[PDB]
């Protein structure tokens, strides 16, 4: 490719810089020098170094103009990067957009968190349109999930359903057909159709 | 993520059977495991909405939702993934389920093909992550995790066995494919000892598990190619194992380790390694400990019970290595065994020291039916050495398995020939004969140990005689006389003996000598008055037990084939073959009421075969297209006579009514053929044959056949069946009946 050799060589030097940084632990003068340098592989590498250390919180602090692109590229234990990112964005709009994606994301994150993301995202209030619908559908799953516990028709081993529920937002029809009808949750079904806004009186009745 | 679709894996596989780097580069999907997604609750809500997305989206109907849900429950799998599975495969009833297993099936196979087949860039690519190696053990564990059983237990009520078996099949094959992969790696020679220890632990977690055999294809070759592993590592394992002798519970580990030692000796014969170690402490002491720790029984067990090629070849190498490198140990055990017993021993006491014999059995079971391997023993005059040595261990306990082991070797017609030469030329057959004779004398004069030796004795003679050719005649000359004498004595072995004698039975005119023996042996103690039953009593008295009868039937069957001499039994009783058939009446008549089913068919088949032969045993066409005497003599007459009897025809008929192992199927064929022959020449018997000799007429048979409807219906049903013998003949019968 462009030649790999350059890459391998620099990394050794970079490791040296990181290695030296570690030894430092008049700490500040040393660090600011590194950050206040123009080298986008260096900084990206530095950040990568920081994440390994679990220095990641410190990352929020770093001003460097290089940092923003670093987070963005890395954005998709990345979740920490994202927890970092929405927090990173002082701006409300940018922060919200991330948490939304956070919730929507395909890595396993509990619904409670998915909702906490939405609760956070909503607070930061068409993006709004998507966020609110999300909150509504998510809530339904929570309700369905809660009922599943009470229901005695269920088997503990068919935990899979809960995993599915907490795991992600689901299609309304999927929620309706798969869950509500088979588990006869009439109330849930009704609420769901509310959100859908299904008017048909016969079916509703 | 990974493509949940079956098709790409299938196509790629066909390519290799073309390899496109592009598809292969898709790469890591050959993870094996579906580790990351299990059933997800979060995923369910997404699904229930009926709108789902894939890693475009699709609307999902209620029907599809249910199929998806069943999958998640059945395979603890993520709901969305389950969806992709359904989409990929044609949607039909539980199509997703199929894709799920299929996806895994070729993925494992491809990995297997690459690792085993290829030496290559790609082989390097697959291995390089060093993702596959990590996953291999876990993949195995994934199969193991009890999902199926719990469901069954829960299921017990409305059980669905069929769907379960489907799953069980796919998984078993997967484990089998996994076995090849692990083996392939060994050939591939990954880096070192750490894996072996982990693997040994992994296997240990599983002693009765049959599954252990799958691993037996990884370990043995691994030990075999100790040279590849670095000496530093080999030395460490050596020390590790020695300390490790504990494991009284892990029989399996003990055996594996023992195998390691077997291999180590060869490897250690490099001057660096060998000089350092002390033979007594380093090898013999521990190996001896392993044998004590039931290492041998384990090896025998694996052999007894049972990717055949890797297993057979690799195991064969182990067994041979054991023979060549190990003999100091064998001698040690041999001497040990001779001394231990002292002139009430329970079977368990006998078996304790029996480790050497167990080795012999190991050989017998492993080699049996594998003529490719068996030949090696006799091809050049160490295995050959091994036999000679085994031949010289006189104690009856060892002597017996020795006989058995050889029998296993004798399998090929070709090998049987060598076995023939072995005794004949380079123990001799006659000595064998002499021993049989000696036992005969002791038993009669007196009037388990012997049974053990004798049973083996017969087993060996029988195996060779059947396979051999002209040698059969020679063997006939040493064993026939002694063989006959032995049968006379009452032994529990008589049945076995008859089987052997039958094997000797020659097709030619030469046969008459044997006939004399048999007639002498039913008639010898007989009080035969002028009823018919008296003759029957003669046989029944002699053939008291079932094994006796089974053996008798086999012997008669062989003899009957172009059977016997004239005026049989002259002087002793009324002459002729006829009384033998009447005896069959006793058998065939209470055959139907046989208490084991397997046993039932066992007896029934021989009689049917004899039945058929006897019918053939006349040439009806000569008439159709000393004569009186000849017509009197053939068994065909008596056969027809009895067949007409209603218990006889009926029994034959039901065989047809109730049709379908494959063995049972043969019985059916004979039933049909028999009836056809009767119908064809029923007329000949009635008008040609019967008057010559002369007892009673025909009618009962027809009403049973023509009027029983089911028989007619069943035969009709048979025509369709692809056994041509059954179908072709079934067709003929209806013709004759009409």
């Amino acid at each position: 490719d462009v030649g790999l050799q350059a890459f391998q060589e620099r990394l050794n030097s970079y490791k040296c810089i990181t290695d030296t940084l570690q030894e430092l632990v008049e700490a500040g003068h040393h660090f600011e020098q590194m950050l206040k340098l123009s080298q986008r592989l260096f900084s990206i590498a530095l950040y990568n170094w920081l994440i390994q250390v679990d220095l990641a919180d410190k990352l929020l602090q770093v001003a460097s103009p290089f940092l923003e692109p670093h987070l963005v590229r890395m954005a998709k234990r990345y979740m920490d990067l994202l927890w970092r990112y929405y927090e990173k964005n002082r701006s409300f709009s940018n922060a919200a957009r991330v948490l939304s994606r956070l919730a929507d994301m395909h890595t396993e994150i509990s619904l409670q968190q998915r909702l906490e993301y939405i609760a956070r995202a909503i607070l930061s209030a068409e993006f709004l349109h998507e966020l609110e619908e999300k909150m509504e559908v998510a809530r339904i799953q929570l309700q369905i999930q809660e009922t599943l516990q009470r229901q005695y028709s269920h088997h503990s081993s068919v935990q899979d359903a809960v995993s599915q529920l907490d795991s992600e937002l689901m299609d309304i029809t999927k929620l309706y057909g798969e869950f509500a009808d088979p588990f006869k949750l009439a109330e849930c079904k009704l609420a769901i159709i509310h959100c859908a806004g299904y008017s048909d009186p016969i079916l509703v009745q | 993520s990974a493509a949940s679709l079956w098709g790409p894996y299938k196509d790629i596989w066909h390519k290799v059977g073309l390899l496109d780097k592009i598809l292969k580069k898709h790469k890591p999907d050959f993870i094996s495991l579906f580790k990351n997604p299990p059933k997800n609750v979060q995923q369910h809500e997404k699904v229930q909405k009926a709108s789902t997305e894939g890693v475009g989206t699709r609307l999902l109907p209620e029907q599809l939702i249910k199929e998806a849900f069943i999958l998640s429950d059945l395979f603890d799998i993520g709901e969305l993934a389950a969806v992709e599975l359904l989409l990929a495969g044609e949607h039909q009833q539980l199509v997703a389920v199929l894709l799920y297993w299929d996806g895994k099936r070729c993925i494992a196979n491809s990995l297997k093909a690459l690792i085993q087949s290829r030496r290559p860039e790609l082989a390097s690519m697959t291995t390089r992550f060093t993702g596959l190696t990590y996953k291999v053990l876990t993949l195995v564990s994934q199969i193991d995790v009890n999902n199926e059983f719990e469901k069954l237990q829960r299921e017990r009520g409305l059980g669905s066995e069929k769907h379960r078996k489907e799953v069980s099949d796919l998984i078993k094959e997967c484990r089998q494919s996994l076995a090849e992969s692990l083996f392939a790696w060994a050939c591939q020679s990954p880096l070192g000892k750490e894996d072996t220890l982990l693997l040994i632990g992994h296997l240990e977690r599983v002693s009765l598990d049959a599954v252990n055999l799958a691993l037996l294809m990884a370990l043995l070759y691994c030990f075999d190619i100790s040279f590849i592993e670095q000496k530093q590592y080999i030395a460490t394992i050596h020390s590790r194992l020695q300390d490790s002798q504990l494991w009284k519970l892990p029989g399996l580990q003990a055996t594996v380790r023992l195998a390691w030692a077997l291999a180590l000796r060869g490897i250690s014969q490099l001057p660096d390694v060998t000089a350092l170690a002390e033979f007594t402490e380093a090898d013999e002491a521990m190996a001896e400990l392993a044998i004590a720790d039931n290492v041998f029984l384990f090896l025998m067990e694996s052999v007894v019970v049972s990717q055949e090629e890797f297993y057979i070849r690799r195991v064969h190498n182990l067994i041979t290595d054991f023979l060549a490198l190990m003999p100091m140990k064998v001698k040690q055990l041999r001497n040990r065994a001779d001394e231990d017993a002292r002139m009430m021993g329970n079977e368990p006491p006998i078996s304790l020291r029996r480790d050497l014999e167990h080795l012999m059995l190991l050989i017998g079971e492993l080699y049996k039916k594998n003529p490719e391997l068996a030949l090696e023993y006799w091809c050049p005059t160490v295995l050959s050495k091994f036999v000679r040595q085994m031949g010289d261990l006189l104690p009856p306990t060892i002597y017996i398995p020795y006989l058995k082991m050889l029998q296993g070797l004798a399998n090929g017609p070709q090998c049987a020939h060598y076995c023939f030469s072995l005794l004949k030329v380079n123990v001799s057959w006659e000595h064998f004969f002499h021993s049989l004779m000696l036992y005969h004398e002791h038993l009669r004069k007196d009037l388990q140990k012997e049974q053990d030796g004798l049973i083996a004795f017969l087993q060996l003679t029988s195996t060779i005689i059947t396979w051999s050719e002209n040698a059969r005649l020679a063997l006939c000359e040493t064993p026939v006389v002694v063989i006959l004498g032995l049968l006379q004595c009452s032994i529990p072995l008589k049945a076995e003996l008859l089987k052997t004698l039958a094997a000797f039975g020659k097709s030619p005119e030469i046969a008459a000598s044997l006939w004399q023996s048999l007639e002498y042996t039913i008639l010898q103690t007989v009080r035969i008055p002028s009823g018919i039953e008296v003759e029957l009593n003669e046989i029944e008295s002699r053939c008291e037990e079932y094994p006796l009868t089974r053996a008798f039937c086999q012997l008669i069957s062989t003899l009957v084939e172009s059977s016997f001499p004239s005026n049989l039994g002259a002087g002793l009783r009324p002459p002729g073959f006829d009384p033998y058939l009447q005896f069959l009446r006793d058998s065939v008549f209470r055959f139907r009421t046989r208490a084991r089913a397997a046993e039932k068919w066992e007896v029934a088949e021989v009689v049917l075969e004899v039945f058929y032969k006897l019918l053939r045993d006349y040439e009806p066409q000569l008439e159709d297209f000393g004569e009186e005497i000849i017509a009197y003599k053939p068994p065909g007459f008596s056969l027809m006579y009895h067949l007409l009897n209603e218990p006889m025809l009926e029994l034959a008929l039901s065989l047809l009514e109730e049709g379908v192992k494959k063995h049972l199927e043969k019985a059916v064929q004979h039933c049909l053929a028999l009836l056809n022959l009767t119908l064809q020449k029923e007329n000949l018997f009635m008008d040609l044959l019967r008057e010559s000799q002369l007892v009673c007429p025909l009618e009962q048979l027809l009403q049973g056949i023509n009027p029983k409807a089911d028989n007619v219906v069943n035969i009709a049903r048979y025509l369709y069946h692809g056994n041509p013998e059954l179908a072709f003949e079934s067709a003929k019968i209806l013709c004759c009946i009409s």
